[PDB]
Formats: structure tokens, C-alpha cells, sequence
């Protein structure tokens, strides 16, 4: 939306550039359906599937950018070989076990930082798994 | 003084549906072209006649045109200016048609010589042209609304031209290449049109524009506690009052007359001194910037004892009417030709206009008939010859008389309604008629047959001014003050 911060158009060139119509371009899609300027004809010199192809006619939405990307969120250090998660208080704890500490580390949600900090370190020697069940 | 004053012309633009469709039926972009225009106007005004075309507010028809559009500037003009009259109401000191409909004459705008600050008058018609086009069309008729013309009998004579050679002035019939100045026949008429008194509306600035609130743009608007504009003209005036639209530590003042050295000036100065005796003299408040507001004798009092009479600001005498018709040098003529001429003749004296049948005038008035002054001269001022001027010869008296028109139906030839014939007898309808035909109101009086308690005079709003040390509203208590 860089044309945005503007009033009162008429008419705009957009000639001898290559434009790659693509998610960054969506919004002219957009743009070229909602501004009602005497701006001509424009052509996507993009993708190969819009060769010089108009975007008047082109939509937006159709190599729309979904948002599901694994972000990488969180790196802690330790060793895990087991993952699980259980609704106690209502609360989704998370048990990464450690095969090599030999320790069964908990994790819980938390509600401040928006993080996962130490809840409880269950001892024992070189584990595999821990399965927490919660009965009654 | 009061020329050197900065005027406000509050402008109001009337835009026909016409350009609207040329214009691809955008309201916006028809918002910023008059804004554009306006800004152009004032830009031209302001090299000379130091005014600002204030645009208070603009209407364009996005639907079609309310009543009937003609290719002829003069019904076109009389459509619009009654339209005004019967819908618009909003205070504005000019009220000006972007005629969409482009006029088949040779004239670029139609607009009333003289006609500002008026109801039916306050305005004129320019039709559809170039940007530039119809920004000078603007120009010219804001011009002829102030009294602003081209002066017919000097340009004949040569007494003053164009100092733009190259292109003609903007006065003149526009050509395609525009001028950047006018002539100094332009800034006289100006200065005669407000030492008359005409154009007194002219000195409001307007609390709110078309315009965003913008730093330095020469007016207080809203949002902004102080403007003395721009800094690079702000050292001139109002250097210590208001920087930067913000006050300087202790302040009370930006610009204005009202405020030497940014300080209050002593109560009772006359920010205004009348023009002559139809004008009232303006006093500040005590406590605002801007002088006080332009105050003048109501319509109906005279300019002396008997002869004369204020118009909304505007001196009348038959020698004034001469004067504005045919010109500085010639001078009404004595009661000889008016009890002598306008009894019974053809072309001479008559009171109506009736080609086929002259109007007969009676001998009980004779001022109200024929308009004879003296030593009329070729050509007048102003206006047309409906055929050849009048002439007519113990004392002798070189009697002369015309038929001077205007764009408007009403003939400038015979005398102008309101000119005196005695005690309250003034011309109406080409008639010598009492007060109770005009029915003029009565201004706030405690006594019997006086105005505001006998001293003291009404100004134009129907409201006393008291004269010195009288608060009262009426004139009715005296309150000593220092």
C-alpha cells in the first residue's frame, strides 16, 4: 500500500519496469480494483504465469501468502528424546524427558513472558520416556 | 489605513453539473480544482489589491442542474443570482458560479459592476475553460464585483493602459497568454469603490476554510491559537507576537491592527476611521486582536442635511449619480432643466421608460424623472447609449442626459431609486415616494420620532452605536470611564 498517504489522483505511469506480480504486488491488485484514476492499462512483466498479462483483471487473492511458516520460537539446550503433554489444572503441562541427563524435566505454559520455564525435575537415571496419565 | 488593510473576501463557489460530468463525476477532484483555482485567484489579488479570497465553502451538483441553463450570460446569471437569493443563506461576501454551460458571447464572466457585499448582487457567473482559464475569468469578475473596469472613456483617451504590453491585461477580452499585472486605473476604482463605502463586508476573517489546518496560511483557523504566517514574512509583522503558530512566552496577540508591538493598545483607538459620513468609525474592544466589525449608516440616512442618502454604505446624490455614470467632471443639473425637461418631451425628460408613450412626470417632483447633468462628455464611464445622448440648452444651463445601461435590466440612464427629492422623498420605481414605501425599520429608540434616544446613530445591523461615553444600549445612561 505505498500509494496510501495519497489524495486527489488522476492518473499514474507504470511502464518499462518488470514488476514479478507477486505477494508484495497483491495489494495493487487490490489498489487497481478500488482507485477509479485515469491510470492505464498496467501488465504483470512477472511470473510466467502472467506474461505482460494485465492486473485489472488479475486478482489478488489467488497466490495469496498463507500465514502457516514454522517460526522457530524457542531453542532450550538440554537433550530430548520423549514429548508429551497432559491438562492438569487445566493447565497443558509439557514432560520433555532427557535421555542423557538422566533426568524427567516438566515444562509448563507460562502466562507472563509467554514462555516455558522449569516446573519440576523428576530424578531417576538414564530414561526414555515419561508418560504422565492423569486418573481422576 | 483602511486600503492598506489586509481585506477577506468570503468566496463561495456555485458549480453546475456540466464540469461536474466533465470532470469524470468526481467531487473530490472538483473540491481541489476550485481550491486550486481560488489559491491562483488570490495569488493574482494579492500582488496589488492586497485581499485574500477567502473560499468559506463551495456547492457542486453532483445530480443535474436545478433550474433552467442558457447559453445567454445575462439569464444565466439572473437564474443564478435568484437561486441564491431564494436557497443560499450562508454569510458570504461573494457568491460565484463555475457556469459548466460555456456562454456563447465574446465576454469570459458575467459579473455585476460594483455588486459586492449585496444579497442579489454579491457575485457573478464565470462559464467552463482551462484551469488558468477560468481562474482569470474568476479574477476578472471579482473585479467588476468590486467596481473594478475597464475605464472606456480613458482607454479611448489614453489616460491610463496596460503596462502589459505584451499580452493585453486581464481586464480586457483573455487571451490565451495570460498577464501578471493590472493596471493602476484598477487599483483607483478599488480605492473610490471603498472610500464610497461599497465592499464593506469585505473585512471578516472567516474562522473556518475549505482548508485543513495548516501552519502559517495567514488566518486563525481552527486548531491554531495564533498564525502570523509564514516566519520569512513574520519578522515584518508580529515577529514577537506568534512564532511557529505557537505564542511567545507572554502573549496576547499575532497580527492586527488592534495590537501594536504585540501588546493591547489604550481603549477608544479607532482601528477604523470612517470614509466619509455614511462610515462609523470602529473602536476596539479592549480585548480582540482584529478590529471591530465594519459598521455604516443605515440605509435611508442622509449624506448631509437634505441632498444625499447612505445605500448601503454608499453615498447617493444626483452629482454622485452623474458622477458614476458619466463621470468625474460632469455635474448634476439645477432644478431648471428637471422642472423644464422632464414635464413633457420625447427623449429629454421622462420618468418611465416607454419608447412608444413617455411617461408624464408631474410637477409636484421632477427628481425622480430623467437624470440631467452637466457637460456630459462622449462617451460615459460605464454602460451603453440607447441611441445618441441628450442635449439640451436669465441663465444658461448646457443640459445634457443619457440612456446608460448595464449587463443587468435596470437603466443607470434615468435616476437610481433612493436619490432624494426633499424631506424623506426619495426616487422609487422612477417615482419620488415617502419612507413608508421603502418601510425602512426603526432602529432602537426610547423617545418619540428619534434614533437611539436622538444622540446617537444607527449603524448598518439595525443596532445602536452609542457615542462617547454612553454604554447603554439604547443611549439611554451615561456611564463615565477612564
Amino acid at each position: 500500500d505505498i500509494f496510501k498517504g495519497l489524495d486527489s489522483l488522476t492518473n499514474v505511469d507504470l511502464r518499462g519496469n518488470s514488476f514479478n506480480c507477486d505477494c508484495k504486488l497483491k495489494w495493487l491488485v487490490e489498489w487497481l480494483g478500488h482507485t477509479n484514476a485515469t491510470v492505464e492499462d498496467i501488465y504483470c512483466e512477472g511470473p510466467p504465469e502472467y506474461k505482460k498479462r494485465k492486473i485489472n483483471s488479475l486478482s489478488s487473492k489467488d497466490f495469496d501468502c498463507i500465514i502457516t511458516e514454522f517460526a522457530k520460537s524457542q531453542d532450550l539446550p538440554y537433550q530430548s528424546l520423549s514429548i508429551d503433554t497432559f491438562s492438569y489444572l487445566n493447565d497443558e503441562y509439557v514432560v520433555i524427558a532427557q535421555p542423557f541427563t538422566g533426568k524427567c524435566i516438566f515444562l509448563e505454559w507460562d502466562h507472563v513472558e509467554k514462555t516455558f520455564r522449569n516446573y519440576d525435575n523428576i530424578t531417576g537415571t538414564s530414561t526414555v520416556v515419561c508418560k504422565p496419565i492423569v486418573i481422576e | 489605513n483602511v486600503e492598506e488593510e489586509t481585506k477577506y473576501i468570503e468566496l463561495m463557489i456555485v458549480n453546475d453539473h456540466l464540469m461536474f460530468k466533465k470532470h469524470r463525476l468526481s467531487v473530490v477532484h472538483t473540491n481541489t480544482y476550485a481550491k486550486s483555482v481560488v489559491n491562483m485567484a488570490d495569488l493574482i489579488y494579492k500582488d496589488q489589491l492586497k485581499t485574500r479570497i477567502v473560499l468559506v465553502a463551495m456547492e457542486t451538483w453532483a445530480t443535474d442542474n436545478k433550474f433552467a441553463i442558457s447559453e445567454n450570460p445575462l439569464i444565466t446569471l439572473r437564474e443564478f443570482m435568484k437561486y441564491r437569493r431564494d436557497f443560499i443563506k450562508e454569510k458570504s461576501d461573494a457568491v460565484h458560479l463555475f457556469s459548466g454551460s460555456q456562454f456563447e458571447s465574446s465576454r469570459s464572466g458575467a459579473a455585476y459592476i460594483g455588486g459586492i457585499c449585496s444579497l442579489l448582487k454579491g457575485g457573478g457567473v464565470n462559464e467552463f475553460g482551462k484551469t488558468d482559464l477560468m481562474a482569470v475569468t474568476l479574477a476578472q469578475s471579482l473585479a467588476h464585483n468590486i467596481g473594478i473596469i475597464s475605464d472606456k472613456r480613458k482607454l479611448a483617451s489614453g489616460e491610463c493602459k496596460c503596462e502589459d504590453t505584451w499580452s493585453g491585461c486581464i481586464m480586457g477580452d483573455t487571451g490565451y497568454y495570460l498577464p501578471k499585472k493590472f493596471t493602476q486605473c484598477n487599483i483607483e476604482e478599488y480605492h473610490d469603490f471603498l472610500n464610497s463605502g461599497g465592499g464593506a463586508c469585505l473585512f471578516n476573517k472567516p474562522s473556518k476554510l475549505l482548508d485543513p489546518p495548516e501552519c502559517g496560511n495567514g488566518f486563525i483557523e481552527t486548531g491554531e491559537e495564533c498564525d502570523c504566517g509564514t516566519p520569512a514574512e513574520c519578522v515584518l509583522e508580529g515577529a514577537e507576537c506568534c512564532k511557529k503558530c505557537t505564542l511567545t512566552q507572554d502573549s496576547q496577540c499575532s497580527d492586527g491592527l488592534c495590537c501594536k508591538k504585540c501588546k493591547f493598545q489604550p481603549m477608544g483607538t479607532v482601528c477604523r476611521e470612517a470614509v466619509n459620513d455614511c462610515d462609523i468609525r470602529e473602536t476596539c474592544s479592549g480585548n480582540s486582536s482584529q478590529c471591530a466589525p465594519n459598521i455604516h449608516k443605515m440605509d435611508g440616512y442622509s449624506c448631509d442635511g437634505v441632498q444625499g442618502i447612505c445605500f448601503g454604505g454608499r453615498c447617493k446624490t444626483r452629482d454622485r449619480q452623474c458622477k458614476y455614470i458619466w463621470g468625474q467632471k460632469v455635474t448634476a443639473s439645477d432644478k431648471y432643466c428637471y422642472e423644464k425637461l422632464n414635464i413633457e418631451g420625447t427623449e429629454k425628460g421622462n420618468c418611465g421608460k416607454d419608447k412608444d408613450t413617455w411617461i408624464q412626470c408631474n410637477k409636484r417632483d421632477v427628481l425622480c424623472g430623467y437624470l440631467l447633468c452637466t457637460n456630459i462628455g462622449n462617451i460615459p464611464r460605464l454602460g451603453e447609449l440607447d441611441g445618441e445622448i441628450t442635449s439640451t440648452l436669465g441663465r444658461t444651463l448646457n443640459c445634457s442626459g443619457g440612456h446608460v445601461k448595464l449587463e443587468e435590466d435596470v437603466d443607470l440612464g434615468y435616476v437610481e431609486d433612493g436619490t432624494p427629492c426633499g424631506p424623506q422623498m426619495m426616487c422609487l420605481e422612477h417615482r419620488c415616494l415617502p419612507v413608508a414605501s421603502f418601510n425602512f425599520s426603526t432602529c432602537l429608540s426610547s423617545k418619540e420620532g428619534t434614533i437611539c434616544s436622538g444622540n446617537g446613530v444607527c449603524s448598518n445591523e439595525l443596532k445602536c452605536v452609542c457615542n462617547r461615553h454612553w454604554i447603554g444600549s439604547d443611549c439611554n445612561t451615561y456611564f463615565p470611564h477612564n
